[PDB]
């Protein structure tokens, strides 16, 4: 109830706090142990009628010539839901969690797409090439010339966000990323460590929105390139290369708005706080497990797949005649990869995939694969 | 909370401030105007006896149409240097006096005054010679020949960019720096808001960190200064001069731009100087 | 990245008007082209308020509605006053496309069978593909001497518009049996709509489909099968919505298979149950697909205008709109044997050949090569 | 520094009739000339009130109207009785001259559409060089056996005004559009308002531009491109008012570049956002300027009368004004081929078509030179 512990010789099992395990007791169990945990950090961090009357409570069990512990834990879960109930009112109503998981859910999953086809439109020449000292600035300036691009006009939530370059310590994108400077109340939900699982989130759902507004772009020329025998095997394999991204781009949208629709109604309808801890917790923790980015054989068999693309659109933009020089020599180098790594992801799909290869698999043309 | 009302609905606190603006910070108009234009007609033991420059204050508020209060008083314009003898620089200090129970708030440090208005008149120094050769070349109209045009489209060119780098100032200095700690403020508090107000010294490029900013600018003065002297016998010695303040002008540029990546007041500054051109 | 709309003839101008009233509705933005008080993104069609329009008697109808500040009948003589103002209107486009940050596309309404549209429309396409190489022409073109200004036409918007048709024949119908009204002023109602919802994805921000090139690039494989069909459904579950699309009997159309589908779903409807409802589809078996290559079945999210319940659209690739062509070509050979170089007709005639043969042997499994 | 004003023909006193009494209105200055109960400098324009007017059939009912206490048809003949009374009205000139304190400029209302003050405005600027030569001029001329009378008295005030264009054309449009008149007394109601607003930073002192000499030494960069348009939005941010200002709906005129811009903001509006403004307007490049010399556009703000929302005035110099030239002289030619010694009107035709190339030229990247 007042937040400090009195000790001066680390008598009491609590040592930012941590909790004791080599020193606490036996018939104690280590459920309301992780209870007596949380209920102070929530004073001590947090800095009427609900402070005396418990403190009747404490002395009458002093009174008890026998510990009872069935008894021990109706005195601590009443404090603890009490605080809970206190702290969930802050959390939600005065610190309103929903406008800053709405502005988590744009920025970092990619949700406001369309800020950032645009700023990939401006910075990409400065990031093909390896990074350097000066490039964490060259692109902050590009984003802010983004969201004024957008007609986006906010002097709030504009300068949180920059974007870092994890330098000396290799293309420029791969070291890309988004931190966010957390305000304070919202200081005990957003860890270091849970605001770094959602970068990695926007490491991954970046780059195949890279590829892709890449990809459609060489479409762009291709129907604008209406005026060869071989040339025609472009958009053969285009296509094949589109539908398969395409499409990989779709389950997002019905994973991302599916599993966010459920983290926003486990917020309005427990009036119990400890319950957004663990809600939010199993949100980010489906996206890694949903999105196959913790999944190591289909993420190390898409991933090629991506840099895949890299190369067949170049191919297609760093010319404008047929396939001659060497082109479909390189050319017919993919497919026979590319199909190979096609029918390959197959067998791995034949839990979670249901969703996805049910797509795919629309007009059972990898059937006859 | 009875301390701090005290302060205003008594002793005017809010007044004070207001009031300081319109003479030191020289935002009051016909004033700035009315002083520097005096001065500025003179131009050694004349000019720095105390029955000119002690006077010639008394004879400036008459023509400010706004003042003459028991606030307008105070205004010792004195000085801290004996010049002995074509620069831009006139040394010479305004200095502010205030009574018991407001100088405790008002520090006898935040003497910063003196360091940006030193700062702001020495700008005046150019909108009034430029306003010369723009007055003294009228009176030459007959003679219109290709040495005729092509010699003023020089004083547009130049003096655009005074009155570009002036209308920063007017925005910095003045309007935002002074939006908030007018919003801020409805003891202590009081003593760092304004020391927080003040340092006004930081977006007005007076700061030793983005000092080589400011010493680009001396050499854009100075050449001003020169094309007064030559009030076309010696066209050719103009025409040089003007090559030097493109130059210069054009070395501005390239120096703010790189001072970008190590300051958001300085961001304003390029599409200040910077539009529809590089 | 905006679009510019231009409208042509009687048909185009009228349609636009009624597209236009319908758009400004949805938002917040009053008949004098301000906004009123009473998220959505408005920048693809409006210029900052003011819509990105070129409208070419009738303008008089206009100018009088309480919209005023909201800005012979042969194929050879309408082609015969387009170059001879050729000059004047090309200033008017390419104001607008410098005035515009990034232009992508070119919206344009016009009716093969209204003169000015077989005149003047025609005429554009390869003005347009002459000027701007690199930007998509696409048209919201609508069916019915006549026979002749139809297939006149479509000679050049089958190698200028590298993408909608709306046949009157069926819209005429379907006023009859679910709307009764036995005019004009009736059945563009509905075509408003399905104008209206077919740019739902765009003015709202998503996390794909963010350009015109994100709703065709799925639908397009080849440069020749450039031909699509809408369907509007509602005139409540995901699987409810689906099951009405796939019946002929709201396709407004008069072996035979689909290339791909796009579905746009402008409700409220929880995203976590639609992948239940597409495997029922497949279990059902309800459209037969190609074979050859691989297909998906797509479907998209968005929101309701608020300041304004399930709709829906589908964008559909049948093989089956090739009869309708075929219906046309049938009668100008009847006109050809019946009635300077009577050539230009000619030609025409042989490359649609070309094309209702690339739909024909599209639905064969060996359509390459 | 004292302001006085001059009034010639019927349009210069009816404009500046009611150019009195919104100014009058603007200060606590009952109709009767007298101060009432109810910061602003009143010293520039009134001398203890007492206006400095001088006018010169109308007069009449001016006297007869409530502000009584506040004091033929070709242009040789207008220039001919400005000579008859040479002497007999300049004494009110010198009495009102150096009776005033030190005199800044000399505003002048008057019309070029063949009125007697036509030609006696072209007297007046002739004399007003030869006895003052260091007094700025500035005139609020206005434009419409017309093509003579317009195109002689643009031989004077290019060599004697040192210093605004107003056509009727392009004010009658703006009548019947936002006012919906279909008379005189009513469009002036809008001109009143635009010479008031112009004078704001002069009766109000602010930082910068507190004199005469300080609107137009920035402007004007050579005595020969010295013409000037207004533009005049309220009829709410800063970014509302600048964007609203550069559309030519609002600009009072019938490549092509601006040399260089004032707007004058007179509301209460937060001056932190003045520099977002000026970034958008930079980016999206909405207005175009010089090559040559580095121009830009300049902003500074007042207060309005307290005594009376956000206003805003639009100062420029566009090359867009050669244009109206174009259609007086042209307009000219084909009257001299259709009707003493018809000199003076050669060298006028002469001197005029000296400054439409002037204007030609200065749109060149090497105007210099």
């Amino acid at each position: 109830l007042h937040g400090l512990l009195l000790d001066q010789h680390e008598e009491f099992f609590i040592k930012q706090f941590s909790l004791r395990v080599e020193i606490l007791p036996s018939y104690i169990p280590v459920r309301v142990a992780e209870k007596i945990l949380f209920v102070g950090e929530s004073v001590q961090m947090f800095e009427k009628n609900q402070e005396d009357t418990f403190a009747a409570e404490l002395h009458r069990l002093k009174q008890q010539p026998l510990f009872s512990l069935v008894d021990f834990e109706q005195v601590v879960d009443r404090i603890r839901s009490t605080v809970a109930e206190h702290l969930w009112k802050l959390m939600v109503e005065e610190s309103d969690l929903l406008g800053q998981l709405k502005i988590i859910k744009d920025f970092y999953l990619l949700g406001r797409g369309e800020l950032f086809q645009a700023f990939i439109d401006t910075a990409q020449h400065m990031l093909k090439t390896p990074p350097t000292a000066v490039t964490e600035h060259d692109v902050n300036v590009a984003f802010q010339q983004s969201a004024h691009k957008v007609l986006l006009d906010d002097d709030n939530l504009l300068p949180l966000l920059h974007l870092t370059i994890e330098y000396h310590g290799a293309s420029g994108w791969a070291a890309l990323g988004l931190s966010y400077k957390v305000q304070w109340p919202l200081h005990i939900l957003f860890t270091p460590a849970v605001l770094e699982k959602y970068n990695v989130v926007f490491k991954y759902l970046l780059s195949v929105r890279r590829v892709q507004a890449e990809l459609q772009h060489c479409w762009a020329l291709q129907m604008q390139r209406k005026h060869q025998t071989d040339a025609i095997k472009w958009r053969l394999r285009n296509h094949m290369a589109f539908l398969v991204d395409n499409l990989q781009y779709y389950l997002q949208v019905d994973v991302l708005e599916s599993q966010f629709s459920q983290l926003l109604h486990q917020i309005n309808s427990t009036r119990d706080f400890e319950s957004i801890r663990l809600a939010h917790d199993h949100f980010l923790s489906n996206l890694l497990a949903q999105s196959f980015i913790l999944l190591k054989p289909v993420f190390h068999c898409l991933n090629e797949i991506l840099d895949l693309c890299h190369s067949f659109c170049s191919l297609v933009s760093q010319n404008l005649g047929p396939l001659d020089e060497r082109g479909a020599a390189q050319l017919s180098i993919l497919v026979k990869g590319f199909s190979r790594q096609s029918s390959l992801l197959f067998k791995i799909l034949s839990n979670s995939d249901l969703a996805q290869l049910l797509l795919r698999l629309d007009y059972n043309k990898y059937y006859t694969q | 909370k009875a301390a701090v009302d005290y302060f205003f609905v008594e002793l005017h606190l809010e007044a004070h401030y207001e009031a300081l603006r319109h003479f030191l910070l020289m935002e009051d108009g016909e004033f700035a105007q009315s002083l520097s234009d005096l001065l500025f007609e003179k131009l050694p033991g004349e000019l720095l006896n105390p029955l000119v420059l002690n006077s010639v204050l008394s004879k400036a508020l008459q023509c400010s149409l706004h003042g003459d209060t028991p606030h307008a008083s105070n205004l010792s314009l004195a000085l801290k240097y004996l010049p002995e003898v074509p620069d831009v620089l006139s040394c010479l200090e305004l200095r502010y006096k205030v009574d018991w129970p407001l100088n405790i708030v008002i520090t006898e440090g935040c003497s910063k005054y003196s360091g940006v208005f030193s700062f702001l008149l020495q700008l005046k120094l150019m909108m009034w010679a430029l306003k010369d050769v723009c007055f003294h070349l009228k009176r030459t109209a007959m003679a219109g020949s290709v040495q005729f045009r092509q010699l003023q489209l020089f004083k547009h060119e130049m003096q655009h960019f005074v009155k570009v780098i002036q209308g920063y100032i007017a925005n910095q200095i003045l309007h935002v720096t002074w939006c908030e700690f007018r919003a801020r403020l409805a003891l202590e508090e009081i003593q760092r808001a304004h020391a927080e107000y003040l340092h006004a010294v930081f977006r007005g490029l007076l700061t030793e960190k983005a000092a080589p900013v400011m010493n680009v600018i001396h050499s854009i003065f100075s050449l001003v200064l020169k094309f007064r002297s030559q009030l076309h016998p010696n066209f050719a010695l103009m025409q040089q001069s003007y090559n030097t303040f493109k130059y210069y002008s054009h070395f501005l540029f390239k120096v703010v731009t790189k001072l970008v990546n190590r300051q958001p007041h300085l961001e304003d500054f390029l599409l200040r100087i910077n539009f529809n051109n590089y | 990245r905006e679009i510019i709309t231009l409208q042509l003839g009687q048909c185009g101008n009228q349609i636009g008007f009624e597209f236009w009233k319908q758009l400004c509705a949805e938002h917040g933005i009053s008949p004098e082209g301000i906004v009123e008080e009473f998220t959505d993104r408005k920048d693809v069609f409006f210029y900052q308020y003011i819509p990105r329009a070129v409208l070419l008697r009738v303008i008089h109808s206009i100018l009088n509605s309480p919209y005023a500040k909201l800005y012979g009948n042969n194929w050879a003589s309408g082609f015969s006053q387009g170059e001879k103002i050729h000059e004047d209107i090309f200033d008017i486009i390419d104001r607008e496309a410098d005035g515009s940050d990034s232009l992508e596309g070119f919206v344009l309404c016009h009716s093969i069978a209204g003169g000015t549209g077989s005149g003047l429309g025609s005429y554009l396409l390869e003005r347009l593909n002459d000027r701007y190489p690199k930007k998509l022409v696409q048209t919201y073109s609508v069916f019915p001497v006549q026979p002749y200004n139809s297939l006149l036409t479509l000679k050049r918007l089958t190698q200028n518009a590298d993408c909608v048709v709306l046949d009157n024949t069926a819209l005429n119908r379907i006023a009859t049996d679910r709307l009764h009204i036995q005019s004009f002023s009736q059945i563009n109602q509905l075509v408003s709509t399905i104008m209206s919802a077919s740019t739902t994805t765009l003015r709202y921000p998503g996390y794909m489909n963010n350009d015109l090139i994100g709703l065709i690039a799925s639908l397009i494989p080849t440069p020749r099968l450039h031909f699509l069909m809408t369907g509007y459904t509602p005139l409540t579950t995901v699987l409810d919505v689906m099951r009405r699309l796939l019946q002929p009997k709201n396709v407004m159309v008069s072996n035979h298979c689909y290339i791909a589908i796009l579905n746009i779903i402008q409700g409220e409807v929880d995203p976590t149950q639609v992948h239940k409802s597409l495997q029922r589809i497949r279990e059902r078996k309800l459209a037969n697909f190609i074979p050859w290559g691989p297909a998906s079945i797509q479907v998209a999210l968005s929101r309701k205008s608020p300041y304004l319940r399930v709709s829906g659209l589908m964008m559909a690739n049948h093989t089956s709109i090739s009869s309708l062509f075929e219906r046309t070509c049938r009668q100008y050979d009847k006109l050809r044997k019946r009635e300077d170089n009577f050539d230009e007709m000619d030609t025409s005639r042989e490359i649609v050949q070309q094309l209702i043969d690339e739909y024909h042997a599209a639905t064969r499994p060996d359509y390459i090569s």
